[PDB]
């Protein structure tokens, strides 16, 4: 019967490993380079476009940076496709609990959520998994500003400053090296977009293959902005830190 | 008994030039016995306007569901929802329940960003819609309002004069319904200014 | 090498199990054409009764699916039967649903894609049939619309197929060249018939008796197959001149 | 290659291996046949003797469906069971939404699309059985034979099993020598005869005979076993022409 | 309503009135209440119209898919799809259909399927309101086997009293005549049948 | 051999192993025999134990009054078909009022079993079954295959060494046929013709189950000491 | 008819390839060519119309398809695929937005509607990925003119101006050269009968070509799709 | 249940509830407390049809307590208000609906704040500085209105709410057989054992 | 509501009064009751307004579906079939009574449906509370094969009848004339009534309403 064409998603190697899941990181290792940095004041999200061409529409473009709700955001790492199921499952969570207690939903509970979801990929139903790793940029009063990533797995951790995608190691490297506990957002913007600078593929960093955000709790009168950074902005910040 | 007057309570809405108002009485009640007069009947998502008359589970409800489904539409849309495309979500979301329905009045006002028109609109509970350019009544003491509406309602009102004719409409109104009053709140609604006003009125 | 097994993408993205459904199609070693006239449109197929224990009168491959619309099928009979059936029942669904026969262009469609959830299916293998649907649609006219194992569909002037599709629709494309029009300029359809069995005849390079063929008829309002008998008279007529 | 591992699986040929394997085990099995006469149908089987040990005349191989129609096959006795099974649950369908009897070739074509859809699915396996089958209804007589890819026809006469070749042949004679017709009574000592001769493809074990019928005139269009003295002449004038 | 249905030599006839009543005042006066299951299969319709509308179209629906299999159904074949329907949702419909209908083999037949769902083929056929007014009328006067003139005499004379005395019948009589020579579909007004 | 995998698949010569793998558990099964005349229908079965600690594995089942089997093969799919022939002869008498025709009862094993040869996943039954009853048309045997082949028979045995009583009995067959209103010479016939079967072991007190049933005798099991009458 | 097909056809390989997907994108590689521009006033998108047989009624077969009266599609690849999708596309732009709003749905929304019915032929039980990549042509009143690719995955981007299948490669490198951002709807025409001249061998005119536009609203308000007539291109191919 | 009053006073919140439970013809007791702590910091008093009451209480405590241990947190007092509204909104559409009224008296430790909610049967939630369900606040709310001010003691309080009682036990029918009164505040919540 | 239908010559003509009542109150003075369902084809409307409204907008949305998939413009029967088998289905609950006019490639139909499922096929036709004083009108003055401009003013005749003898029916007259040439929308053809003029203005002067407190927010 059918028995002779199933692949069997979700056993484990002799070692102990998920295959699928193995092979789903491998094919995140060559999604462009996102990058996430926590400071005091905020968080920072820097993405690189990957094979870009001189004729995409880049300003209602996005592949990289999503927005969950107003407090949170995702930067991804793999396949877009995949990323955008989870993003609007995502959505509905947030919602869903807003509705129930009245509240912001707390960050780690929208990471719990979806990376349980991508947990019962690994476990049953015989599907493949969710080629697709995530940053998680947000606020809450609680913990206040947060970073988290998630991976095929299912599994999550809580980050100062992390990687996703290509070149993960030199990038995570850099950012041991310069990231400091005291740091501003202002700084982080700079140490995004230089670690970018020197992991990426490319011959140079330009505005037109990278996106760009930022949760600062700073606004006036303190309320929390999330900032998708324009084109234009991001031509900007790179000529301001120096990079062009 | 009957579930649109266990609560009470009153919601009315007006066109001007290049405005709209909407406003509304504070009262819950059981009955007979009052029960607060902090019991706001108007909403907002993002520059839409909805007002909600009928029971009150209902309206808290109501008012929820259009929270979550206004946000996952700003989300998805990348833009802020409009009055137009709005009352359209209130009618399909209500006609859904056509069998089981949710008993309330909704009225929506608001100005089209793109436009400037303003848009003022109504249903009934299983999702009618009442759609009019002079004014729009809800609420226990609808009659009372359709009645003080026809007579002060005169169209092109500027804001101010408007504020007036749509306060005067609601108050007057509460007076003469038992289960409608305990305070009032009007909203003046502009393309880039709204001005909320509570009023002073008798406590019975 | 299961991708040739199931409907799934070989390397050179390939569906191998379609392109095996349409080798099936020439199975049964027959040939069959369909032309339109002015009022009407023609089918007519070559019939082989190899078995003398078989009852002539039972072996058949075209279909009366409603009153109006017509089906000749290239492919083993199973298969045509499956697909018979099914396009009955939706021509009839369709009537009772929507108030008005089903077109044959919209029955072709829908067939279509069925035959297309068996190519993107794994479980449902594809039916080993080219459908000839025929009809006088009461819009567009006399209509021809074919559909394969592929789910491909479209609609013709004129179409042959089998072992011997190409000499076929070579003389077809011939006669259409001279004419320069999308049909044949005949009024009764007795004529047309005849145009089309002499057609085969000359691409083919046979002479046909009366149980040699099998001929279908769609007018306005009805679809209907010709008996032996009808078909030698048609014979007779063009051996006459 | 691995083709034919799976049901439902096309060839580079087009072909369905595994209803090709199915007809290995009809061709495996007993030789049945079925006759059309003037005004019905007969229907006989050969029963191989196994042993001493098997009671005579009491494992009945020929079913009837509804009261009008015989059925009869050849190959995995079970796979047509399981089919005249279905065949009965068809035929009352019919008959409690349409009153009338279900027509022989509207029935036919109801096994057809059953036997059909076990060619579409690896889940399943295909039919073990070929199937002669039968009656008269409202148009008069009609025999058919249905194969395991779901394939039927229309017959004069039809044979299958390990012996039908000799059977088909004898069959081809009666169809020349008789373009008028053969009488039912004719079609039942020809229906002996003919099994009789296609025993010697299975003459290593003795065998019984069986044999039934449905004819307008001599059953009143129901399908009845030919029992008794009707029996003991068809045996006698078979066992008259191997000698 | 007032329905009818008479078997005769050449065949059957079926026979209506065409008023639909909302209580007293007439929806429609001019309705066509014998209604079309398959080319010489017809019916008459009494009861709920939304009933006996959404039947005749499923059996229209079911004879049509029986045609492309099987060739023509029988008028007996015909009448059993309109009882199956009828009895199996007997708690859900108000409808009294009578089924006429012409083969070559069997001629003319009529069936008449009551509010329960039970069959009963007769030589004629009568139902609907107004027929309690006309059962000793027909009872005295039918005949079997009288001619096409004769038959259409009877049903025009009888409905013609039905809707004498019966408020919820009236209009135009329409009938439907079914032989071997084809289908007729015969109209007569208020001034004729009013002054026999 | 590739053909074996599951019981969906035909082989090229169009067999099925894994029903021809279900047959051979028969095979390994203990010898049991059936026999009838035209009063009386007897079952034998020679018991298997696993060792001289162990009892003695139950080979005969009741289904009613006037019907029931003895099994060889795997024991849990005599139990799943014995169990099914309770409910359709229990079907038979609470809705019908009407004993369940013993030929009418083989049909349905043979359906039953069919059901498992022709669908994914499940597996054919491992289990050969004698069952002897009688009903309105007197005593019957039958033999089930789980190929789903059941046969109507004067005698027969199955199991390991089953040819030896089978034999025996196609010798005696014209003599046991007419063994009317004895049960104990029916008994006697049966225990002699399962004696063929037997090597190094012979039938002892708890070894020996025999089951009889019959004009008016309802369908009873000897075992222990009821049987050392006829050893 | 069990349907045991409950698992995923298309998995990740060691090197991190998902097989099928690529496979599909082999199928779309050897459709025939399509295009799309967008211009300041107006969407083109066009393809040639393949015929299979001189006897076939190639106006039967629509390769530019209607989605809403603002939206349009063009494919490359498996034909009967697109089809399908074209079916689901028009559907789900009632269902899960008309229905609701009261209007047609955006064109990113709709893209991304038919991108994830892409992506779950991708990752559900028992079927393969679509074998076609889409071009979808669209207005709408706050995003104004966009055209956006899908691929088999369910990837989509937006784009100035693209091609997709066979002479994808050589087409896009003409239309980075031709385009700019003060072209008007009549320019883009023009340099999309320039485009798909080069990737067709044989006859080339209004017949052989299928090319829709998504422009001015012709006389709620009128479409803005709208597909040129066979007289319509041969009328701009004497201005070539 | 009969009476369940609440006062939401400057740095706690006091819920009385009765101490009866009738059924029909007999007092069967007399000393019931009509209550659950849904967290440390959150009070819920309850009244209306039997089994239904102490059901849905002690399966919104559940629901809370799982919550607690899941994040190692305290839900807001608004937080818990509108989970139980939503599951008695949602339960008025069921097949039976729970019949049953609460207050729910809790201290908000983020805005050192005490909160008082009113929410029926049928979901309708309030906010209030002092609420009551079914006739309770006939003969208390004069009272009340009269009495109250936002910055009242504790003290202050539970004398409002005495006085509030036997205006009840003077004009009500009813024998509810005194009251269980109960404090929530910043240091948790605790039962007053003489009133 | 007074809707009413007739078949001319041509084609089709459908009229609709404009009344909206809650109780006796009226909500909506120029409410309109024409519906679109294909550009062939319209509805006017009566009995449970949301009914009428969500019935006709989704046979509306299924047949324009039916209409891309085919490429043929739809009939009235289809339209018809749909509306009346949905409406069956659901055994009178959906209160939708229609006057359903189009014209199809086999010319102009006319019908009224009701809410249990039944529909008639007629030259001339009303539904509404004012279906007797506008059928009154039509059997007064209706004939077949009218020409456009008579068949327009005798369904505005008939309308009119159901707006001033009808207390649930009111307001303006609305036309919707259809045939193979053309689709007319006329809203309004007539206004029967002017607006009452009122004597006095009673709209009070700025600064007359207490208020409490004020707030304003910018955008
Ligand atoms: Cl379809
Ligand atoms: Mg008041
Ligand atoms: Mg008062
Ligand atoms: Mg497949
Ligand atoms: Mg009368």
């Amino acid at each position: 019967g059918s028995r002779r064409y199933d692949s069997r998603t979700t056993i484990f190697s002799p070692e102990g490993r998920l295959y699928q899941v193995e092979y789903a990181l491998e094919s995140i290792s060559h999604a462009g380079t996102a990058i996430g940095i926590m400071a005091s004041d905020g968080i920072v999200l820097a993405a690189e476009r990957k094979v870009t061409s001189t004729l995409l529409e880049q300003d209602t473009s996005t592949e990289k940076l999503y927005k969950l709700n107003d407090k949170i955001a995702v930067a991804v790492a793999g396949l877009t496709a995949d990323a955008e199921i989870l993003i609007n499952t995502a959505r509905i969570h947030a919602q869903n609990y807003l509705k129930t207690y009245n509240e912001d939903i707390p960050v780690e509970i929208l990471v719990r959520r979806l990376s349980d979801i991508k947990q019962g990929y690994t476990q049953h139903g015989g599907l493949r998994p969710f080629g697709v790793s995530f940053i998680y940029a947000g606020y809450d009063d609680r913990y206040g500003y947060q970073l988290y990533t998630s991976n095929p797995s299912g599994n999550y951790t809580g980050w100062k400053a992390i990687s996703v995608g290509a070149n993960t190691s030199a990038a995570q490297t850099l950012l041991q090296m310069d990231y400091k506990d005291d740091m501003k957002v202002d700084d982080a913007i700079e140490l995004a977009l230089k670690t970018l600078s020197k992991t990426t593929d490319s011959s140079a960093l330009t505005y037109d293959r990278l996106e760009f955000a930022t949760i600062r709790k700073g606004a006036n009168d303190g309320e929390v902005y999330q900032k998708i950074f324009k084109p234009q902005e991001i031509k900007d910040i790179l000529v301001k830190t120096g990079i062009t | 008994s009957d579930p649109s007057s266990i609560n009470g309570g009153i919601v009315v809405a007006m066109t001007g030039k290049d405005c709209v108002a909407i406003a509304c009485d504070l009262r819950l009640g059981s009955q007979s016995l009052g029960v607060s007069n902090k019991f706001e009947k108007i909403f907002h998502y993002g520059h839409v306007f909805l007002g909600i008359t009928g029971l009150a589970t209902d309206v808290t409800t109501l008012n929820e569901m259009f929270r979550y489904k206004t946000n996952l539409y700003k989300l998805k849309e990348e833009r802020a929802i409009e009055p137009e495309t709005f009352t359209q979500l209130v009618s399909s979301s209500l006609y859904e329940r056509r069998f089981g329905p949710y008993f309330v009045g909704p009225v929506v006002a608001g100005i089209n960003s793109k436009s400037g028109k303003p848009f003022i609109a109504g249903f009934d509970l299983i999702g009618c819609i009442d759609e009019a350019k002079d004014f729009i009544v809800s609420g226990t003491a609808s009659d009372q309002l359709f009645g003080m509406c026809e007579s002060l309602y005169e169209p092109n009102l500027e804001p101010e004069d408007l504020f007036e004719t749509i306060s005067q409409a609601l108050l007057n109104a509460a007076d003469r319904d038992a289960l409608s009053g305990w305070g009032a709140v009007v909203y003046i609604i502009k393309k880039d200014e709204v001005v909320k006003r509570y009023l002073k009125m008798r406590q019975d | 090498g299961y991708d040739r097994h199931i409907t799934i993408f070989s390397p050179e993205g390939r569906l191998y199990q379609v392109e095996y459904a349409f080798k099936a199609t020439n199975q049964t070693n027959i040939n069959s054409l369909a032309v339109r006239g002015k009022d009407c449109t023609v089918v007519i197929s070559q019939k082989k009764v190899p078995d003398k224990l078989l009852d002539p009168t039972t072996v058949s491959y075209i279909f009366c699916i409603s009153r109006t619309i017509g089906m000749v099928v290239n492919g083993p009979i199973p298969d045509a039967r499956n697909a018979a059936l099914r396009a009955k029942a939706e021509a009839a669904e369709f009537r009772y649903k929507y108030g008005y026969d089903m077109p044959c262009d919209v029955l072709a469609k829908r067939m279509a894609n069925l035959s297309q959830i068996y190519t993107q299916r794994a479980y449902m293998r594809p039916l080993g049939v080219i459908l000839t649907f025929v009809s006088v649609d009461e819009e567009l006219g006399p209509s021809i619309y074919k559909t394969d194992p592929a789910g491909y569909y479209v609609g013709y002037k004129a179409t042959a197929t089998g072992p011997k599709q190409q000499e076929i629709t070579t003389n077809l494309e011939n006669h259409f060249k001279k004419s320069k029009i999308d049909h044949i300029n005949e009024e009764s359809w007795e004529k047309v018939v005849e145009f089309a069995i002499t057609h085969m005849i000359d691409a083919l390079g046979t002479e046909f008796s009366k149980n040699d063929l099998e001929v279908g008829v769609a007018t306005k309002d009805k679809f209907f197959t010709l008996s032996a008998e009808n078909i030698e008279e048609r014979l007779v007529a063009i051996a006459e001149q | 290659t691995g083709y034919d591992l799976s049901n439902s699986v096309f060839s580079p040929d087009g072909r369905n291996f595994q209803v090709e394997y199915a007809v290995k085990a009809v061709e495996n099995g007993t030789t049945s046949i079925g006759i059309k006469c003037n005004d019905g149908v007969v229907f006989a089987v050969e029963k191989l003797i196994t042993s001493k040990l098997l009671v005579p005349q009491k494992n009945v191989k020929i079913q009837v469906v509804d009261r009008h129609i015989g059925c009869v096959y050849s190959g995995l006795i079970p796979d047509g069971r399981h089919l005249v099974n279905r065949g009965r649950e068809e035929a009352a369908s019919f008959k409690k939404l349409y009153k009338t009897p279900i027509p022989i070739p509207a029935f036919a074509d109801r096994l057809g699309q059953y036997v059909q859809a076990h060619t579409l699915y690896n889940s399943v396996r295909p039919f073990g059985v070929s199937t002669i089958f039968g009656g008269v209804d409202k148009n008069g007589a009609h025999l058919y034979m249905l194969e395991p890819s779901g394939s039927y026809w229309g017959y004069k006469g039809a044979a299958t099993g390990k012996g039908r070749q000799s059977a088909k042949a004898e069959l081809e004679k009666l169809v020349d020598h008789h373009p008028e017709g053969l009488s039912a009574r004719e079609a039942v000592k020809q229906a002996a005869k003919i099994i009789y001769l296609a025993h010697e493809d299975n003459k290593e074990k003795d065998f019984e005979l069986e044999i039934s019928w449905c004819s307008l005139s001599e059953t009143n269009g129901l399908h009845k076993f030919v029992k008794g003295d009707l029996l003991q002449e068809a045996i006698d004038f078979a066992q008259k022409e191997i000698n | 309503t007032s329905i009818m249905a008479v078997t005769f030599k050449d065949g059957v006839i079926l026979g209506a009135d065409s008023r639909t009543t909302t209580g007293a005042y007439i929806a429609n006066r001019v309705t066509d209440k014998l209604t079309r299951v398959h080319d010489k299969i017809w019916c008459c319709r009494s009861g709920s119209a939304a009933d006996t509308q959404a039947i005749a179209d499923i059996v229209q629906y079911h004879l049509e898919l029986y045609t492309s299999q099987y060739g023509t159904p029988s008028t007996e074949t015909a009448a059993s799809v309109f009882k199956e329907l009828c009895y199996e949702n007997k708690d859900n419909l108000t409808a009294g259909i009578i089924v006429a209908g012409y083969d070559d083999k069997n001629k003319g037949e009529v069936y008449t399927i009551p509010l329960g769902g039970s069959v009963h083929k007769l030589p004629y056929a009568i139902a609907g309101s107004g027929s309690t007014f006309i059962y000793g009328y027909c009872d005295k006067n039918f005949r079997e086997n009288m001619s096409k003139e004769e038959t259409v005499d009877f049903i025009k004379h009888s409905l013609s009293q039905a809707i004498k005395w019966d408020g919820s019948s009236g209009g135009v009589i329409r009938m439907v005549v079914l032989t071997a020579a084809g289908v007729e579909r015969l109209i007569f007004y208020p001034d004729e049948y009013e002054q026999l | 051999n590739n053909y074996d995998g599951d019981t969906v698949t035909f082989s090229p010569t169009g067999r099925l192993f894994q029903v021809e793998y279900a047959l051979e558990a028969i095979k390994q099964g203990s010898v049991t025999v059936g026999l009838r005349s035209n009063t009386h229908a007897v079952l034998v079965a020679l018991k298997r134990n696993a060792d001289e600690l162990s009892s003695y594995q139950k080979k005969i089942i009741k289904c009613d009054e006037h019907m029931g089997l003895s099994l060889a093969g795997l024991a849990p799919d005599a139990r799943v078909l014995s169990n099914y022939l309770r409910q359709q002869c229990n079907y038979s008498s609470l809705v019908f009022n009407r004993k369940l025709a013993v030929e009418r009862a083989g049909h349905l094993l043979c359906d039953k079993a069919q059901k498992n040869t022709q669908s994914y996943g499940g597996r054919p039954y491992g289990v050969g079954l004698l069952i002897i009853g009688y009903d309105k048309s007197g005593a019957h045997l039958l033999e089930f295959q789980p190929s789903g082949n059941v046969t109507e028979l004067y005698g027969t045995a199955i199991g390991a060494r089953s040819q030896g009583a089978k034999t025996y009995l196609e010798r005696t067959l014209d003599t046991f046929i007419k063994i009317d209103g004895n049960p104990d010479e029916l008994i006697k016939a049966g225990v002699e013709a399962i004696s063929q079967s037997l090597r190094d072991e012979s039938l002892t007190v708890d070894n020996l189950s025999i089951a009889i049933v019959g004009k008016d005798t309802p369908f009873t099991i000897y075992d222990g000491e009821a049987v050392a009458k006829y050893i | 008819m069990t349907d045991r097909y409950s698992f995923s056809l298309t998995t990740f390989s060691p090197s991190g390839k998902l097989g099928q997907i690529d496979y599909a994108l082999t199928a779309v590689k050897q459709g025939v060519t399509s295009l799309g521009i967008k211009a300041t006033n107006g969407v083109v998108i066009a393809t040639e119309k393949k015929s299979s047989s001189p006897l076939a009624m190639s106006e039967t077969l629509s390769k530019v398809s209607l989605l809403t009266p603002d939206i349009g599609a063009v494919y490359s690849g498996m034909g009967p695929d697109y089809r399908v999708l074209v079916d689901k596309s028009r559907k789900v732009a009632h269902t899960s937005y008309k229905r609701i709003y009261g209007e047609y749905p955006p064109t990113k929304l709709l893209v991304s509607e038919v991108a994830k019915i892409m992506q779950e032929a991708t990752q559900s039980g028992g079927v393969r990925p679509f074998g076609v990549s889409l071009l979808i042509a669209g207005h709408d009143e706050f995003n104004g003119f966009s055209l956006y690719q899908v691929d088999p995955s369910g990837s989509y981007f937006p784009w100035k101006a693209t091609a997709i299948g066979k002479g994808s490669v050589a087409a896009k490198t003409f239309l980075e050269k031709r385009w700019n951002d003060e072209l008007e709807l009549e320019d883009a025409i023009h340099i999309a009968l320039l485009t798909l001249k080069e990737s067709v061998e044989g006859e080339f005119n209004g017949d052989t070509i299928e090319l829709a536009i998504i422009g001015d609203e012709n006389p709620d308000k009128g479409p803005r799709f709208r597909k040129l007539t066979s007289q319509e291109i041969n009328d701009r191919l004497e201005a070539l | 249940m009969d009476i369940i009053l609440g006062i939401r006073v400057q740095d706690s919140v006091i819920l009385a509830s009765s101490k009866a439970v009738t059924r029909g013809i007999s007092v069967l007791k007399d000393s019931d407390d009509k209550t659950r702590q849904l967290s440390p910091h959150t009070l819920m008093s309850f009244a209306g049809e039997a089994g239904d009451t102490v059901q849905f209480a002690e399966y919104i405590q559940a629901n809370i307590q799982l919550y607690s241990i899941r994040e190692d947190y305290e839900l807001s007092p608004q937080a818990v208000s509108s989970f139980v509204r939503q599951e008695l909104a949602k339960s008025i559409r069921s097949r039976r609906p729970y019949q049953v009224n609460v207050l729910i008296g809790g201290y908000d430790k983020k805005k050192n704040k005490p909160e008082l909610y009113q929410i029926d049967y049928l979901g309708t939630k309030v906010e209030l500085p002092y609420g009551a369900h079914g006739y309770s606040g006939f003969y208390t709310f004069s009272l009340l209105d009269h009495h109250y001010r936002p910055d009242m003691t504790t003290e202050e309080g539970l004398d409002l709410l005495k006085l509030c009682v036997q205006e009840l036990e003077k004009r009500m029918p009813m024998d509810f057989k005194g009251v269980i009164v109960k404090i929530v505040d910043k240091d948790g919540i605790r039962q007053v054992d003489d009133f | 509501t007074t809707i009413a239908g007739v078949v001319y010559k041509d084609g089709i003509v459908l009229g609709a009064d404009t009344r909206a009542t809650e109780g006796m109150v009226v909500a909506d003075k120029n409410c309109s009751k024409i519906h679109f369902i294909s550009p062939n084809i319209y509805c006017c409307g009566a009995g449970t307004a949301a009914d009428t409204d969500m019935t006709t907008q989704l046979i509306s949305s299924n047949l324009e579906l039916h209409s891309l998939s085919t490429g043929r413009l739809p009939r009235v029967v289809t339209a018809n079939r749909m509306l009346k088998q949905m409406l069956f289905r659901y055994q009178g609950y959906i209160g939708a009574a229609l006057v359903l006019g189009g014209v199809d490639v086999t010319g102009p139909h006319l019908y009224s449906i009701y809410p249990h499922g039944s529909t008639d096929k007629l030259p001339y036709v009303t539904m509404g509370s004012g279906s007797l004083a506008a059928m009154a009108v039509f059997e007064d003055k209706f004939r077949p094969d009218m020409e456009e401009e008579e068949a327009k003013n005798l369904v505005s005749e008939a309308i009119a009848a159901g707006i001033f003898n009808d207390l649930g029916s009111g307001g303006n007259i609305d036309l919707c004339v259809i045939s193979k040439n053309k689709l007319d929308f006329l809203r309004p053809y007539t206004v029967p009534n002017k607006k009452g003029t009122r004597l006095g203005r009673y709209r009070c002067e700025k600064g007359t309403t207490a208020v409490l407190t004020e707030k304003i927010t910018p955008l």
